[PDB]
């Protein structure tokens, strides 16, 4: 399963159902705490859609399980992540994923 | 058939093609010479610091020096290189307008003093900086090998050693004699068995082939100026009867082994002497000799002509 | 790290690689490959470019413009990036492309550093960026040349470039240019990269400007001859001029046509041309100018001057001890002198494509890319596969066929060649198989193709081994390929590459094949699945058009006879047998299944396969008619060694020995074993190629006895397949086949000497009713019918009533 | 046995052979035709030999005397000076009838393809009896008397290294005489001397030219064998595991040197391998000899260093290079330190001459990058 913590509070009342872009900034590392996904270094929100299954399911659920304008920890486990595959030279083949997401614009 | 009736592309193509071989190839331009002079000068690298001599060697002799590291470089083998080409054509081009002279009225011998003086300044200016010994390693690093790379280097000599002057004859001898290397006259007896002679077999050939509608030179006696150019890089050493390399060519002194090119320049006109006798054979019973076979039977001859010439050099001195 | 003023000069440099590396490299390559060739379309945009810049300022000419500030229309594709992303679910696979980075930001921080950085060396100061000037310029030279080759600065960013390597000459109508200042050797290094470019740029554009006139000129000469045209077909009453002019100008090849029309540089050839004086003066003024802008005609004033001083300065100022740095000046100077010879050399990669097909070129263009690309790259399972289906698309794409002068241009033929000989250093034989099909392909398309290919016809030979010929497709097969139906290609063949074939040959039938003996096959001293290629190969390279080429056929017979080993172990020496005792052992090991089985190889068919392939080419060996009875010596000598070869007797009794035949039995339908071990007609086919050849029929008794043992069964089987169960089984149309193609037309031939029969009416009356019969058959081929009709006529015009 | 051979075996060291005269003054001199003298492998030390079972031989010195090793410079097969170049002669041996000649052609040794001419003595001989002399650089002739001594007294270090294998000296030396550890690390020191590569501050021609010199010799002496006595050797010795084993089976005093033999060892293979394609090419089959032995505390640097030699000359190995090697290889930085040496290692593994190696690359990105440590 997906665990999810707020950090701060949200708009509230507003969680994208299927079939609409959401924007994100995230930050994700190991469980250790070895960060290897930040989107403000790039500085631009990732865009990614509900359903079509382009993310891994951990982080489609999380995301819309929080509400617009919330900032939430998310815990994922391998199971609902990459695990055994994981990232050649980024994922170790069994780690367990911490991402910070702040959704915000929803459309 | 008509142009009008073809689409713009493909006639705009044929129009490139046909001005590139009518209007810019048969344009003439001339920097050879102003390029090597403005190379040979000096510039302020005499004047900037006056404590040694060519502490900054000019760019033509710099040029010159990194030819000279590329050939001493231990490789395999040589590869092609279309800069040392296009400068050594150009050095040649450069050294040769005297001896190109770049019904006849009255030339005073004084005239052809001060002509000879010019080519002797143009040949200074370059065998002055290390071209003498540039196309000395050039061939020994041919391994025998023949192409354009060898083509140029003999051409590059054959202009240097125009008029047979003492001076690089003198500086070819010493470098050989210091070095006591055998690759020189290794590869200059590989070239001189690569040579090509007459071929009767290539001609009937090229004669059915012509005559169905599918004409080349190619066919019979190609090469014929690589083995000219040889046997005059060979006649301009022996040039001037000395008897230091007349004696050297025959045997190497102070070598492990020794070749004698006096004996394959027999033997290279033994061979054509043979292929000349087989298309006599051949062209006996024909009543008229067909306008390609005059054509190849003066190529040979020219040949000929040469090979004997460089022979009467090796020993017109006694 | 990038604008990190602290940061030591080994981790900065460091850096600057890395961010090059891993953002710009890929992209930067394929278009430095790409950049090679001119590939310009023919569009409005194209015909606005101008030589010189026009007059702004008024009453001005020959003003160069700032070299790399210009229009470029030549085709180049575009660049591709994929978002740097791990959140997405990680699923041949798509070749994944470079990481993304802001590159309209990348470019203003690296020119905006530049300018700095100039500032700063300009503003002497003892704590140099880096820990030295070397440190501190190098990395940020080697950033801008990057991006500037990649294409990424606009006209404005270029013009400040300009302005920060030289204020003074590149100004548009104090502070320190770049040139300037002291310099180490790398700083210079870099400089003469940059300087490389703006070289290409000015090359460039002058071939793009001559493209453009050729665009507006060969719209006028076509309307000029056109109007040409029309006054002299009109023009009937000088009909002797008129014939004249038109076998002058008119009804010549295009190419003759446009020569003739452009010869007119000299005043004895302005006469003898037909173009008016303003056609002509175009021409002239445009070749005024392009010689005054390539120079053939101190404050620097352009480019060329600027470079040349540069180099001859620094060369004075300093004894360079870089080798490198000197070949980099050495090679930049003489570009600037040979300015002319260098569009001379450039203008054979120059091509015109029209407007309509620029979408295909480009798609041609990305696909060649990949191709190009993946030479570097050691071949790997991935890589085939990506060159399998990038192969694909060349094929499918209609450019190919359309445009050969094109592809031959950018010379894809020799990439595909070092592919195929990369991989042979057998491995990946999908690879080699679709390398050797897109070879064949290209010859077959045009016949200057196959010339080109023709060139490397001697090393496909040394590339060719055994098991690579036994692949499907084969270097033997692009050779014969590249040699076939091509009489100056077969007369241009040599006699060692011949040797070379005959030397494979013979080495072949000394010893078992290695991929037999593992699979367990069991050793028989030769291969003739090896010596089927090189027959194949010989045959194509003698055999022409119908006809023998003789000095091909002389060569390949002497070398036959002077090795007796291509022979096989029959037909040699002592212990050779004959082709009874050939063909009736393989008959015997083909009825035992367990020979013949360590069953896909076929070892039984094999053997006398090989003999078939043998008989063939010494039939197409054989010498001609003329040359016969003409009386030439060496003709006859050829025929009589020949003839001492192969025996008449064998081949009638390899002829008449008969062949399966598939009948219908309790199922409705038996066995049909063909070419699997099984005796097949194409066989006897070559047979009567040879005996056409050389023993030829001139005995009516000598015929009619080896028609009535040899042919009349074969032609009754044939009468008895004819019905529909029975004609649709494979074989019969092969019999059919077999029959029209060597049977029939020898009855043609002879049916002359068919005249005056003595007591044969009964046979000659049931070979009628046979050959009546097959000619009013059923499910063959139009052609072939009308060669029984043609037999059966001509042969009636010879037999009494 | 003497055989007739082609290709590269006339550069090679194994064709010489040295004449000697039987007198003892002048014998350098002066040859007469006709004149009883020896002749000599240079490289073996073997006579030339005549014997009852065989009519070439060569044979030891202790066998070797007047009645066989006596051979004479004839012509003309004549039973009744010698130029060195330009000339041919006819051999017989003396105190015999028979003449130097080869056996006929062998139609099996054309089939199995080998130019050998088994030489045999006969009266009658053959008519190609006559032969052509030519001598050979001081270098060369230097270097064989190098290789027969190197060989001759490594193969004694070998045979007193296996006297004591296998049985443990414990209290008493072993039986078998001491082995000459001196003179094994000063032969040691003088071949890694001898095979140096030349300085960079020499001039360009210079340097061609030495480095040439370099190649040959260490061309003459792999072709020779030396290469494949020395890993004999470092195999003998790593069969122990330290210096206090090598005791125990050969004595304190013999025990002192190991670790130094084993390093000179190391030097000596890695100054002969170094820069020649050919000699590192020979290493393609011995990846796991060069890799199981990087874990051993001696000689570590020489042992890395012959590991990078090999690496950064042959691109064959790297088509053989395996996972478990590149994990090996990470396992010195695991558990040796932070040495840049191993990142250079991995660097020349990645990519050689312009070709990438992708599954390297895969393999190293895999077992380095995702660890983070």
């Amino acid at each position: 399963g997906v665990e999810i913590e707020t950090i701060s509070p949200g708009d509230g009342r507003t969680f994208p159902k299927k079939g609409q872009t959401c924007v994100v900034h995230y930050t994700g590392m190991l469980q250790n705490g070895k960060k290897f996904d930040s989107s403000r270094d790039r500085n631009k929100p990732f865009k990614f859609r509900i359903g079509k299954q382009e993310v891994i399911k951990g982080f489609e659920e999380g995301a819309a399980q929080m509400s617009l304008g919330q900032r939430a920890k998310l815990t994922c486990t391998p199971d609902v992540a990459y695990g055994a595959t994981g990232h050649p030279g980024v994922i170790p083949p069994n780690a367990t994923l911490i991402f910070d997401v702040e959704l915000l614009n929803l459309e | 058939t008509p142009l009008y009736n073809l689409p713009t592309h493909r006639a705009c193509n044929m129009f490139l093609e046909s001005y590139k071989a009518a209007w810019i190839l048969t344009e003439d331009h001339s920097f050879e010479d102003r390029m090597i002079d403005d190379l040979s000068k000096a510039g302020e690298q005499e004047e900037e610091e006056e404590e040694v001599e060519e502490k900054k060697p000019d760019p033509l002799h710099q040029l010159v020096l990194h030819f000279s590291r590329t050939a001493l470089t231990e490789k395999s083998k040589l590869d092609e290189d279309y800069l040392y080409m296009a400068y050594a054509d150009i050095m040649a081009k450069s050294c040769h307008l005297e001896e190109g002279g770049e019904e006849e009225v009255e030339v005073s011998f004084e005239e052809k003093e001060m002509e000879k003086q010019r080519l002797l300044y143009q040949q200074s200016r370059l065998h002055t900086r290390g071209a003498a010994e540039m196309v000395l390693q050039m061939i020994s690093a041919c391994k025998g090998e023949t192409g354009a790379m060898v083509s140029s280097t003999l051409k590059l000599g054959i202009s240097i050693l125009n008029g047979g002057n003492a001076e690089v004859q003198q500086k070819m001898l010493d470098y050989l004699k210091d070095k006591k290397e055998v690759g020189f006259f290794q590869s200059i007896q590989a070239l001189m068995q690569t040579c090509s002679v007459l071929d009767l077999n290539a001609f009937e050939r090229q004669n059915k082939a012509e005559g169905l509608g599918m004409q080349n030179g190619e066919k019979v006696m190609a090469d014929d100026e690589f083995t000219q150019d040889l046997f005059r890089f060979l006649q301009l050493l022996c040039e001037g009867h000395n008897n230091d390399f007349q004696n050297y060519l025959r045997t190497q002194t102070g070598n492990t082994t020794t070749i004698n090119i006096i004996i394959c320049t027999v033997d290279y006109l033994l061979r054509l002497q043979e292929s000349i006798s087989d298309f006599y054979w051949y062209y006996s019973g024909k009543d008229v000799i067909e306008e390609q076979g005059k054509r190849n039977f003066s190529k040979a001859m020219s040949v000929a002509k040469q090979v004997f010439n460089s022979l009467t050099e090796y020993i017109q001195g006694p | 790290a990038l604008e990190d003023a602290h940061l030591p000069g080994p981790l900065r440099a460091g850096y600057y690689d890395l961010l090059i590396s891993i953002h710009l490299e890929s992209a930067c390559r394929s278009r430095r490959s790409m950049l090679s060739e001119y590939i310009v379309p023919l569009t409005p945009e194209t015909r606005a470019i101008t030589l010189f810049p026009p007059g702004r300022k008024g009453g001005n000419a020959r003003r160069h413009g700032l070299p790399g500030v210009g229009v470029t229309t030549s085709l180049r594709p575009p660049h591709h990036f994929s978002p740097p992303c791990f959140v997405a679910a990680l699923p041949e696979a798509p070749a994944r492309l470079s990481p993304a980075i802001p590159l309209e930001a990348l470019r203003d921080k690296a020119l905006r550093m530049l300018g700095e950085a100039v500032r700063d060396g300009g503003q002497h100061a003892r704590d140099p960026v880096g820990g030295s000037v070397e440190f501190q310029f190098v990395p940020v030279l080697k950033l801008v040349s990057t991006l500037l080759v990649m294409g990424i600065f606009g006209d404005e960013d270029v013009k400040q470039i300009l302005k920060m390597i030289e204020p003074e000459v590149f100004t548009e109508e104090l502070e320190e240019g770049l040139l300037q200042m002291k310099l180490p050797e790398s700083v210079k290094l870099q400089m003469c990269n940059l300087l490389e470019y703006f070289c290409d740029q000015e090359l460039q554009h002058r071939v793009e400007s001559l493209a453009a006139f050729a665009e507006r000129y060969v719209d006028k000469l076509q309307a000029n001859q056109r109007s040409r045209y029309a006054l002299l077909m009109r023009a009937f009453t000088m009909s002797a001029a008129e014939t004249a002019r038109r076998t002058r100008e008119f009804r010549s090849p295009p190419q003759e046509q446009i020569n003739m029309l452009l010869h007119f540089k000299d005043e004895a050839d302005e006469e003898d041309c037909p173009l008016p004086e303003d056609i002509r003066q175009d021409l002239q003024d445009f070749h005024q100018d392009l010689l005054a802008h390539c120079g053939i005609q101190k404050k620097p004033q352009s480019l060329q001057e600027l470079v040349s001083h540069m180099v001859v300065r620094w060369a004075q100022e300093d004894y360079v001890q870089s080798p490198e740095l000197v070949r980099a000046m050495f090679s930049l100077l003489h570009r600037q002198y040979d300015g002319l010879g260098e569009l001379l050399r450039a203008l054979p990669r120059a091509y015109t494509i029209s407007p309509s097909s620029v979408e295909d070129t480009m798609s041609l263009l990305e696909c060649l890319g990949q191709i190009r690309s993946l030479l570097i790259v050691q071949m790997g399972p991935q890589e085939e596969n990506l060159m399998i289906q990038s192969i694909g698309n060349i094929m499918n794409n209609k450019v190919f066929y359309q445009h050969p002068n094109l592809m031959r241009a950018l010379g894809m033929h020799e990439t595909v060649m070092e592919v195929m000989v990369n991989v042979l250093g057998i491995r990946f034989p999908k690879m080699v198989t679709s390398c050797c099909r897109f070879l064949c392909y290209f010859c077959r398309i045009s016949r200057q193709n196959q010339r080109s290919m023709f060139d490397h016809l001697s090393y496909l030979l040394e590339n060719s081994g055994i098991g690579l010929g036994m692949q499907g497709s084969t270097p033997l097969d692009v050779a014969a390929a590249s040699v076939i139906d091509n009489n100056e290609l077969a007369l241009a063949l040599q006699e060692q590459d011949l040797e070379k074939v005959v030397s494979y040959l013979a080495g072949c039938g000394l010893q078992s094949c290695p991929m037999l003996l593992a699979k367990g096959y069991p050793d028989i001293g030769w291969n003739p699945c090896g010596g089927e290629r090189y027959l194949d190969f010989l045959r194509f390279a003698v055999f022409v058009n119908g006809e023998s080429v003789e000095e091909n056929a002389n060569v390949v017979v002497r070398l036959l006879i002077r090795k007796p080993e291509c022979f096989g172990p029959a037909l040699r020496g002592e212990g050779g047998s004959g082709l009874l005792a050939a063909i009736e052992e393989a008959i015997r090991i083909s009825e035992d299944p367990a020979r013949d089985g360590p069953n896909r190889v076929h070892l039984g068919h094999a053997i006398m396969s090989f003999y078939a392939a043998l008989i063939d080419l010494l039939g197409r060996c054989a010498p001609e008619m003329h040359l016969i009875q003409a009386g030439k010596g060496e003709a006859l000598r050829i025929r009589a060694i020949l003839r001492s070869l192969v025996p008449l007797d064998d081949l009638v009794g390899i002829i008449s020995l008969p062949l399966q035949i598939p009948t219908l039995g309790k199922d409705g339908a038996l066995v049909q074993p063909k070419m699997s071990a099984s005796f097949v007609p194409d066989h006897k086919a070559s047979m009567v190629l040879f005996l056409d050849r050389v023993y030829g029929i001139e005995n009516q008794d000598f015929l009619l006895h080896v028609l009535d043992v040899g042919f009349l069964p074969d032609m009754r089987a044939a009468a008895s397949l004819d019905t529909a169960t029975f004609s649709t089984t494979e074989m019969a149309l092969a019999l059919n086949r077999y029959l029209c193609l060597a049977v029939l037309p020898l009855i043609t031939k002879c049916a002359p000497l068919f005249a005056g029969t003595e007591h044969r009416a009964i046979m000659v009356d049931s070979m009628l009713h046979t050959v009546y019969r097959l000619s009013r058959g059923r499910s063959l081929t139009k052609a072939q019918r009308d060669v029984i009709e043609d037999c059966l006529m001509a042969l009636c015009r010879y037999i009494r009533p | 046995l003497v055989y007739y051979e082609g290709g590269a075996v006339c550069t090679h060291a194994r064709s010489l052979w040295r004449l000697e005269p039987l007198r003892i003054s002048w014998s350098g001199s002066h040859l007469r035709w006709g004149q009883p003298l020896r002749i000599r492998h240079v490289t073996t030390g073997r006579y030339l030999a005549l014997t009852e079972d065989q009519g070439l031989v060569v044979v030891d010195a202790c066998k070797a005397h007047t009645k066989a090793t006596s051979f004479c410079f004839r012509v003309s097969k004549e039973k009744l000076e010698i130029k060195y170049g330009e000339s041919l002669c006819f051999v017989q041996h003396v105190a015999s009838g028979l003449w130097l000649t080869y056996a006929a052609p062998d139609p099996k040794a054309l089939r199995l393809g080998v130019l050998k001419k088994k030489a045999i003595l006969h009266q009658e001989g053959h008519m190609d009896d006559a032969l052509f002399l030519t001598r050979c650089q001081q270098e060369e002739s230097q270097a064989a008397r190098m290789i027969h001594s190197t060989a001759g007294l490594y193969n004694q270090f070998i045979k007193g290294l296996d006297s004591f294998s296998g049985k443990p000296r414990g209290s008493g030396p072993p039986a078998g005489p001491a082995l000459p550890i001196e003179a094994v690390i000063l032969s040691l020191q003088d071949l890694i001397g001898y095979f140096e590569p030349p300085s960079e501050e020499l001039q360009h021609e210079e340097k061609q030219s030495k480095l040439r010199s370099l190649r040959n010799r260490q061309s003459l002496f792999q072709e020779e064998g030396m290469l494949s006595l020395v890993l004999n050797c470092i195999d003998r010795l790593n069969v122990y595991t330290t210096a206090a084993h090598f005791a125990e089976y050969a004595g304190e005093e013999a025990a002192e040197s190991w670790k130094e033999i084993v390093n000179l060892l190391y030097e000596l293979l890695a100054s002969l391998i170094r820069g020649n394609r050919a000699n590192c090419a020979l290493f393609s089959t011995n990846l796991d000899w060069v890799v199981s032995k990087l874990d051993r505390l001696e000689a570590s640097s020489g042992i890395l260093e012959v590991l990078y030699c090999v690496l950064i000359e042959s691109p064959e190995v790297l088509n053989i290079i395996q996972e478990n090697h590149i994990k090996s290889i990470i396992s010195l930085l695991d558990k040796h330190g932070r040495n840049h040496k191993v990142l250079d290692v991995l660097c020349s593994l990645c990519v050689c001459n312009g070709v990438a190696v992708r599954s390297n690359q895969d393999l190293i990105t895999e077992n380095l990058l995702p660890g983070r440590e």
